[PDB]
DNA sequence: GAGTACTACCACTGTGTAAGACAGGCCAGATC
DNA sequence: GATCTGGCCTGTCTTACACAGTGGTAGTACTC
DNA sequence: GAGTACTACCACTGTGTAAGACAGGCCAGATC
DNA sequence: GATCTGGCCTGTCTTACACAGTGGTAGTACTC
């Protein structure tokens, strides 16, 4: 006999229907039975402890314009959209958990690990039930091709760390910290929609409640029966799982090959060729709000362009607080597509032939891809993905490319370039840089300095007035970000985008299939898929 | 009374079911659009050029003293007519932002200068409101009235969100009708007054309101509490007495069961109603001439053009008046792949 | 502990990848272990008793131009296509077993049931090892939409019955007969291709060996070690799982709305409106061969049309023996689409208005579908499928349609029509009519007589010179077919088309995915999917 | 030499890589279609009409005394030229059936009568063979020779299936070269003789054989035993002495490494070779003029037309001569969805 | 000691897009 | 009739999007 | 006696095609 | 210049092609 939880997890984690699992259950039950698996209806009853809407909690003070019911499950995302025909239509199909309920679910699921974190720090448990601090990574991304694409947006969050500040004289004793923050298996879905990223009208209509509730939770303290005792939690949100496109869309910036390039600085694009490394972090959500009011009222009666430059590119009203940070994965893909282009433009020579054709660009791409296929055994890709970018930023792929550029200063140059890049990639790819690559963390300014200056010198034919955004961020902003927050790569969107992969599997084998239900099903199955408690049943001491 | 299908050549992603058409100095301006203003057009207001069955859009600019201006979605829209001091404006209040807020500010939008090369600059003065201000709302209506011979501006109807105390994150997109008060906005100064009417028992929204020379006729709205569509017609008569604007009202016997109409003006005080929707499933397909005098309103069916199969089998539709008895209408389009031209367009014309 | 066979079947029958099954095996093995499931490699080793190429057999006399190796498994179907570029290309991707090997596999799989049939008829077993007769139903169909369609053809067979004639003074003691011959789970795939039905050039190039082997096996006797003893089998093949398009294509007839309508008779289309019920079976494979000889040599020097008529529509050389019969399922679909049309032309008036428009036909279709939706709660279908056709030929759908035809003579007419049809449908839909519905088999001639004559009378406006093929077959040929071959419906291709549904499943989840391998994989899993021995492990006394 | 892309307006599906073009009396006839003969055309032979950059196909009919005729796929094709008794035929033997059997019969295909209205009728006489008949084969070749002054027909080369005793159902589509004999077919009577040649050590297939006035020049074939494309040109010289047609042969120094070519005739005994394939991966892209006299064959590169990118990046290609220095070429086409026009067509022309 | 099981190796689809900012080119066209 | 200029165009640059997840093979942990 | 399990109920995509034979309409076009 | 006729066209008819297979609900076998 197995515990019903274990078999629930067996059914979620191996992608089985009800009817397939049942066929197997009756089969293994009539040969050698003795019942091994549980029947279906006792897993439907077993899970209701794991979905959102089961534990009782309460906030103090009460939540502002949030209801006091604590047992709500899966709602439809329209949030009471009155469906008259004269208003803008209610075409959207969306489903969601009510944010705080799913929070309290994910905490009651990490109740084992907060308790053993308490016991392991040799901290007492009847005391210190008042001052817990959870740090929550939220994350949102659109997603195409779910056979028109009928694209999907999938807003999720992940519990990053939970530390303790009670009772006083200190600042915080970390109790838990996420060992694998970029995994799917720690990226919990909160809300799904059949929406395009781009139409800000539907995204804000569905996500308006969610941000209202987040804004409502930053003041109150949560109260949970955790370990027998009622205890008090407070929350800090770090919005970091946004690719850059979306950060600009939702911070009122203009997208994305603009004159205003940095999300963190005020420097123009050409001004960030001259000075590649000297920029302080200035932008904040509340200053975007103040500058947008500069834009609306125009209190000094300036023209379109004097206004745009007075406000450094805030022409839209910010609608979502976002942590001013970077995304490790998309930084990788940008730098890989940049280096791929640089190699393509170095096989053919374009520091001699300063303006080349399109068809010689195609010749050079084909010869680069053939060369990278003969040694290094790579195929060509439609679009840069993570594995290709990882394999592409190696010493020996550069070394197999350098065999085609003839001048051995271009060669030794870009070998110096690549090895500089490898000397500084681990500071922004690390899950924690200060512990796992500390000398690179302190050598970062010097390393990036020489990288910038070598681009200035031996590539000025390319970077006279135009730089890619990630290159800007990676060269001017990394030391200051990682000193303020502690880590990079830990906060990436990877886990979210990786979760889209899962989302695809569920859409096929577990569809209703109907729009009114397909999200309620993907959503339930995805939420089970992530609860730690069923993942320990998954590992079972490995 | 002919409709001919147009085709919008380039730029069709910049139009959404609720938008506004402003006729300024013979030139027609599209206002409100999907999204925040792109940087192709950092102002968000477009000039409409109809030629050879084509719809072309041109980026308008502002002045230096002008305030910039979010793309309201179903705002209330008042043709301020040419008089003293500066003709000839266009009051906008308040509509719904592109980020779904509701607007609590009044904008006066005028023409400012020309040319050089058929270039026009507009301007926006954000008019500050002191009252008794009206609450942020949308789908309501604004009209201008003249009495002896001061000029004021009457505002009535509309939907809003539920009050901020009862508004819940499962109510967040729910709407309720705002209380049925009328607002007198004088436009200099920015003084607003609210007046309650024994006869105006419940709020309504998406109605047309037509004013002439201090009498306003409110035609058929949509009431959302009872989801009824009253066919009655309201006529209210103001007079701006020193210095309290007395205000009387009557229920007239029969008006018209429409919602969300297109009122093109053809004559001096004569319009044509191009039809939004009669019932929740069945859009009003016949045209109606509405002349109005000092006896009251008069009203006759004209025979509608032969609606194409395409504009007949659509589920929804919207559009607006290019003025002078001509209007633009739009139909959602269905194809696979997406066209991605989302809407087919027609041009309608009277006589 | 479970037997490795049982768990192999658990993994095939519930649609699980190796890595999904492994995740569950490891999971249920570290909670509560004691190993319940077998590991993967012992299932890989467990099945080679069940795939083709395992048991030793031999033929006497040896097989004509068939190799003597008995241990061959999965071949690629090109069969040694020399891949010169100047010849027709070897573009086809195809896989197949080798016909006789899969035959001997299917018999060694039915070892248990032949032996139990021997013991249950109280027949001795060391005697009677020489006179066995197996009747094999083979079956071929094309198949679209496997995401151009990249259509697929899937040539399969099914063991129908096995009887005994040894030793003499008798004709045959049936020992097994298939209780459920139209199921998938008794339809064993033999060969797969990415081919269109229509291009006769690739189909004959891949299927040429197969027909050569079939033609080679009708003379010899097989020799198999079954129940400890070497025993001798003979084979009779009945090619019946072909829809009509395919039978015409494969018998040299012209397709399919020709002037020669019947596959079994010589009557012209117009001549099969005057005489609806009086036709004898004449056509045979060998007569097609000698009429094609008439066509090619033209020994009497007549014109195109006089020759076509001399030869009754044999203008192509027949390439595959096919049993001259009908397909019960496709007969159903033809008669249902016919009655759907007749209703459509009775709601609108046609015997009054002898020529209507297409847009009146469209009005009538819409009103018919609305009526059938109000009562009978059916939705409208793009195409007729089996469930719709079954539900459509009910008394109460006619009864809900008759409420729209006004004259209660047309009404009572077509009620008499439908009930006649229901009085004679079970004779051709039955798995065995002579035992299960014998009086309808006796009353069939009379019932069809009155059906024909009521069409002659009350529908002359429709059937003046034009009749559908199935209506012809069902009205002129059913008594003689079911007298000669014992049953109908038992030989349909429905079970084959039903296995196309399974084909789809495997392509989605058990793919390589590559063309060189995808067929080797679909083919292995489909063959396992059907072997009886794993289905008894599936039911295990229910 | 110019190439101009055609487009085949209708009936795209009735053409397959190995097919034949017979030039009869100025009119060109396509022969050997995919499939058995549909009833659009129960004869299986089509008339080719080129106009306006369009390819049009017209159904030809037969006579009453004619035998009908399966669609051979790569048959051997002999222009019997106008002499006694009945001009001017076209010998076909034997190619490959639409149901992939190999043809063991010989068909004489002549013109018979016209009109009325540009109607032509052909006829087929199935000619019976008595020998020493040749085995069913394909890709071989047939030519006509005149010696003092009788006319005979020489047949040599080709592929076949493995002998019926070693043909296995895993060898079924495997081919081997048939023994390198030559066959003298006299055309009345149907007397065939087989002759073995010390110089002809191995069979070959898909070669071009050109004959003139009792000498035949075999140009580059493909040999499948050794997977080489020999460039050695063969020249054999017959003479019909009653009763034994004595037959000599020589290997000439250098010919041409081609396979599966297009030999259009332009002159009296002068052809142009449009090219099949040089190596297994690399199709022969240059044209070659081949004049032949009684000294021997002479041979010169002309410069080829500028092959479009489309006919340059195809993997395979085929086609045939519309005669008189004009030919038709075909390219497989790739698109999604399928066009379903499977082949793009070009018309090539000399001078 | 080997023989088991596990887990990591490989082959592989398909080899383009989709919107948008901005530079620059330049031209309708309308006034001067 | 000359300008020129505001606006259309074209190309180019930049930011995302698809491509996992499945069989078989085999080294390798690893252990009866 | 109920309470378990099993098995059958319902919702539901999407609401057209793809080839071909043949009748008939008819017209290029070429001869008479 | 008249025919008419063989050939193109158009529509119509007939033969196949997708739509299972998955959650949830609940009657119901059926039994601790
Ligand atoms: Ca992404
Ligand atoms: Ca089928
Ligand atoms: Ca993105
Ligand atoms: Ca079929
Ligand atoms: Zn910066
Ligand atoms: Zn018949």
């Amino acid at each position: 006999g197995l515990h019903p939880a274990v078999c629930l997890a067996i059914r979620v984690n191996t992608f089985l229907s009800c009817s397939q699992y049942h066929k197997m259950y009756r089969t293994v039950k009539a040969t050698s039975g003795r019942q091994i698996f549980q029947p279906l209806h006792t897993l439907r009853n077993a899970e209701k402890e794991l979905l959102p809407g089961f534990h009782q909690f309460e906030w103090q003070p009460a939540l502002k314009n949030v209801s006091t019911s604590w047992d709500v499950g899966i709602i439809d995302g329209l949030s009471g959209w009155t469906v008259s025909v004269d208003d803008v239509p209610a075409d959207t199909i969306s489903r969601r958990f009510r944010y705080d309920v799913a929070l309290v679910s994910a905490l009651k699921d990490l109740e084992e690990d907060i308790m053993e974190g308490l016991r392991e720090r040799a901290l007492d448990d009847s005391m210190c039930t008042s001052g817990f601090t959870v740090v929550v990574k939220e994350s949102c991304d659109g997603m195409g091709d779910v056979s028109v694409p009928e694209k999907a947006v999938r807003f999720s969050f992940t519990i990053m760390s939970i530390s303790i500040r009670l009772e006083g004289e200190d600042d915080g004793i970390t109790i838990f910290q996420e060992q694998k923050p970029n995994s799917e298996l720690s990226c919990r879905p909160l809300c799904l929609m059949f929406v395009d990223e781009s139409d800000h009208e539907t995204l804000t209509a569905i996500l308006g409640p969610v941000v209202a509730e987040r804004k409502a939770m930053m003041e109150s303290r949560l109260i949970i029966s955790v370990g027998g005792l009622l205890r008090s939690f407070r929350f800090f949100f770090r919005g970091t799982g946004y690719d850059e496109k979306m950060v600009r869309e939702m911070e009122g910036l203009e997208a994305s090959g603009s004159t205003y390039i940095c999300t963190l600085c005020d420097s123009t694009r050409a001004e960030a060729s001259q000075n590649m490394v000297l920029h302080s972090i200035t932008r904040s959500h509340d200053e975007n709000l103040e500058r947008y009011e500069i834009w609306r009222k125009n209190p000094f009666s300036e023209s379109a362009d004097e206004l745009r430059d007075r406000v450094k590119g805030v022409s839209a009203k910010p609608f979502m607080e976002t942590q001013p940070t970077l995304d490790a994965l998309h930084c990788d893909i940008g730098n890989a597509t940049e280096f791929y282009k640089i190699f393509q433009d170095e096989i053919g020579e374009v520091y001699q032939k300063p303006n080349p054709s399109r068809e010689e660009r195609r010749r050079w791409r084909s010869t680069l891809d053939k060369q990278l296929r003969k040694k290094m055994k790579l195929k060509p890709v439609m679009r840069m993905n993570g594995n290709y970018a990882r394999r592409l930023m190696t010493r020996e792929a550069v070394e197999a490319v350098c065999e085609l550029v003839p001048s051995e200063e271009r060669r030794e140059a870009l070998l110096k370039l690549m090895d500089l890049y490898l000397q500084m990639k681990p500071v922004w790819r690390s899950t924690c840089p200060s512990r796992d690559c500390p000398d690179q963390l302190c050598q970062y300014s010097y390393n990036s300095q020489q990288f910038a200056d070598l681009l200035s010198s031996m590539f000025k034919y390319r970077y006279d007035g135009k730089i890619t955004n990630y290159l800007h961020k990676t060269l001017a902003h990394v030391p200051e970000i990682v000193e303020r927050d502690g880590s990079i790569g830990a906060w990436a969107s990877e886990g979210n985008e990786s979760g889209n992969k899962l989302f695809r599997r569920f859409r096929k084998m577990n569809a209703r299939q109907s729009k009114t239900f397909e999200l309620e099903d993907i959503l339930k199955h995805h939420w089970l898929y992530t609860s730690k408690y069923l993942q320990k049943f998954m590992e079972a001491h490995k | 009374m002919s409709l001919q299908p147009l085709t919008a050549v380039n730029c069709g992603s910049l139009v959404q079911p609720g938008f506004s058409l402003l006729d300024l100095e013979g030139d027609v301006y599209l206002f409100g659009q999907k999204g925040w203003p792109k940087r192709s057009c950092p102002t968000g207001i477009f000039g409409v050029r109809i030629k050879k069955g084509e719809l072309k859009l041109r980026a308008i600019s502002f002045s230096n003293n002008s305030s910039y201006l979010p793309p309201l979605r179903c705002p209330a829209i008042a043709h301020f007519e040419a008089q003293d001091g500066k003709p000839e404006c266009y009051l906008i209040h308040g509509g719904r932002t592109p980020n779904n807020e509701l607007s609590s500010s009044l904008y006066m939008l005028s023409v400012d200068s020309r040319g050089c090369n058929r270039k026009v600059t507009l301007r926006c003065e954000e008019k500050e409101l002191v009252g008794d201000v009206p609450s942020a709302r949308y789908g309501h209506t604004l009209s201008v009235i003249n009495s002896r011979g001061k000029t004021a501006c009457v505002l009535f109807g509309g939907r809003s969100y539920m009050p901020p105390t009862e508004r819940t994150t499962q109510n967040w997109n729910s709407v309720v009708d705002c209380p049925p008060q009328v607002y007198l906005i004088d436009l200099e100064f920015g003084c607003c007054t609210a007046h309650t009417l024994p006869e105006l028992t419940d709020g309504q929204s998406f109605h047309v309101a037509l004013a002439r020379q201090d009498c306003v006729y409110f035609l058929g709205g949509h009431i959302l509490s009872s989801d009824c569509r009253p066919s009655r017609l309201i006529r209210l008569h103001v007079e701006l007495l020193l210095g309290s604007p007395v205000l009387t009202c009557t229920i007239l016997h029969e008006g018209l069961t429409i919602t969300s109409a297109i009122a093109s003006p053809i004559g001096y005080h004569e319009y044509i109603i191009f039809g939004g929707y009669q019932s929740e499933t069945q859009k009003r397909m016949e045209c109606t001439y509405v002349g109005l005098d000092d006896v009251g309103v008069h009203m006759e069916s004209r025979e509608p053009p032969q609606w194409t199969s395409e504009i007949s089998h659509s589920r929804t539709w919207f559009g607006g008046s290019l003025g002078k008895g001509t209007a633009l209408v739009a139909i959602p389009s269905e194809g696979n792949p997406t066209p991605p031209e989302a809407y087919h367009f027609y041009q309608v014309s009277f006589q």
